[PDB]
C-alpha cells in the first residue's frame, strides 16, 4: 500500500468513484506500509470502463491527498467537497489495500 | 545449563528513543519505544559460560508479543499479537552464537498500560526449547498517537440544587492532550446558600470486567481546591506535570480506561453535590 499517484479526467458525467469514510475531523495514528496517517477516506466504488477506472483507481484505496493537498484526518464532507471542485482533471495519492 | 546469559540488542541501540512506564512498587522502568508499524530488529546473543561444552537444544526462537493480562492471577492472559522467528532447529551448540532477527512491521495496535486490575505489555522473548525451556523477556513500550484540532467546545457542568445555591464550571474542549492545559472558569450564578468547600478533580477509571464480570479502579489525578470557604474565578489545570496516560476505550474488550472531571460541593448544612464528565485525552506526536 506505498503511496502513488492516480489522474482521473472527467469524462462525461464523473470521475467515476466514490468515497467513504469518517464523519469526524482527526483521530488515532495507525501504520500504512509502516508509515504513520491520520484515519483517510478510501473509494468504496469504482464504475467499470469509468474514468477512475481507466487511471487506474481501485477499491479500497485511502485517499492521502487531493490535487496535491494532504486530508489524512477530515471528515467526509471535507474530502467529498474537494473532489467536486468541477476541475476536468482530479488528481488523487492513495494508498493502495 | 551451559549459557551465562541471553542478550537482546536492538539495532536502534543509541540512536532510538526511550519511555519510562511505572511500575506496581513505582519504581520508575525504562524501555525503548515502539510505534504501530514500526520494525523491531536486532540481534540475540547467546554465551556460553565455558567454550567447547555441548548443549543440545530442542530450538531456538524469538518472539514479539504483545500481551493482555487480566487480574493479577492467572491466566487470562491472551497474546492480541504473535510474530514468530526461529533462530534455530533442533541441535547443538558448543560456542557463543549471535542470532539476527528482523520483524518487518509489526502491529500495534494498543499503547502498553500497567494497571492495578489490568497489564498490556509488549515483549521480545527468547525461548530454548530443552528437554523446561529456557526463557528470556526483553521489555518494550509502544504508545498511541493521535490528533486533534486546536478548537474550543467550551463544555461545562453545573452543581445546582434550584433557585437557592447554582454554582457552574466551564472549561474549552472535552477532548485534551497529554501536554495541554485545560481551561475553566467556575461561576458563582446564584449562592442563596454559603459554600462550605469546592473542590475540582480529575479522575481515571479504569474498567476491567468480560460481559456481566465487570470491576471499577478509580484513582485521583489532581485536586484543585477551590474553596476551602466561605466567600468567578479562571481554572487551569497543566496536565504536563502529571503522568495520565491516553484515553483507551474497549480495548480488545479487556479493559477500558477513562477520564473524568469532577465538580464537587459541600453547603453549610454539609450536603454534598457531585457532577462528573468525561474528557478523552490523547497523545500528541513527538515531532
Ligand atoms: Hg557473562
Ligand atoms: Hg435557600
Amino acid at each position: 500500500g506505498s503511496p502513488r499517484v492516480v489522474r482521473i479526467v472527467k469524462s462525461e458525467s464523473g470521475y467515476g468513484f466514490n468515497v467513504r469514510g469518517q464523519v469526524s475531523e482527526g483521530g488515532q495514528l495507525r501504520s500504512i506500509n509502516g508509515e504513520l496517517y491520520a484515519p483517510l477516506q478510501h473509494v468504496s466504488a469504482v464504475l467499470p470502463g469509468g474514468a477512475a477506472d481507466r487511471a487506474g483507481v481501485r477499491k479500497g484505496d485511502r485517499i492521502l491527498e487531493v490535487n496535491g493537498v494532504n486530508v489524512e484526518g477530515a471528515t467526509h464532507k471535507q474530502v467529498v467537497d474537494l473532489i467536486r471542485a468541477g476541475e476536468k482533471e482530479l488528481i488523487l495519492t492513495v494508498l493502495s489495500v | 545449563g551451559p549459557i551465562c546469559e541471553i542478550d537482546v540488542a536492538l539495532n536502534d541501540g543509541e540512536t532510538r528513543k526511550m519511555a519510562e512506564m511505572k511500575t506496581e512498587d513505582g519504581k520508575v522502568e525504562k524501555h525503548y519505544l515502539f510505534y504501530d508499524g514500526e520494525s523491531v530488529s536486532g540481534k540475540v546473543n547467546l554465551a556460553f559460560k565455558q567454550p567447547g561444552k555441548r548443549l543440545e537444544h530442542q530450538g531456538i526462537r524469538i518472539e514479539f508479543v504483545g500481551q493482555i493480562e487480566l487480574f493479577n492471577d492467572k491466566s487470562n492472559t491472551h497474546e492480541f499479537v504473535n510474530l514468530v522467528k526461529e533462530l534455530a532447529l533442533p541441535g547443538e551448540l558448543t560456542q557463543s552464537r549471535s542470532y539476527d532477527f528482523e520483524f518487518m512491521q509489526v502491529e500495534k495496535p494498543y499503547e502498553s498500560y500497567i494497571g492495578a486490575n489490568v497489564r498490556l505489555r509488549y515483549f521480545l522473548k527468547v525461548t530454548i526449547v530443552r528437554r523446561t525451556d529456557l526463557v528470556k523477556e526483553y521489555d518494550l513500550i509502544v504508545h498511541q498517537l493521535a490528533t486533534y484540532p486546536d478548537v474550543n467546545n467550551s463544555i461545562k457542568m453545573e452543581v445546582g440544587i434550584e433557585d437557592c445555591l447554582h454554582i457552574e464550571f466551564e472549561y474549552n474542549k472535552s477532548k485534551y492532550h497529554l501536554k495541554d492545559v485545560i481551561v475553566g472558569k467556575i461561576y458563582f450564578l446564584l449562592v442563596r446558600i454559603k459554600i462550605q468547600h469546592m473542590e475540582l478533580q480529575l479522575i481515571k477509571k479504569e474498567i476491567t470486567g468480560i460481559g456481566p464480570s465487570t470491576t471499577t479502579e478509580t484513582e485521583t489525578i489532581a485536586k484543585y481546591e477551590i474553596m476551602d470557604g466561605a466567600p468567578s474565578i479562571p481554572i487551569r489545570l497543566f496536565l504536563a506535570g502529571y503522568d495520565p496516560t491516553p484515553t483507551m476505550r474497549d480495548v480488545n474488550k479487556k479493559f477500558s480506561v477513562r477520564y473524568f472531571l469532577n465538580l464537587v460541593l459541600v453547603d453549610e448544612e454539609d450536603r454534598r453535590y457531585f457532577k462528573q464528565q468525561e474528557i478523552i485525552l490523547w497523545r500528541k506526536a513527538p515531532e
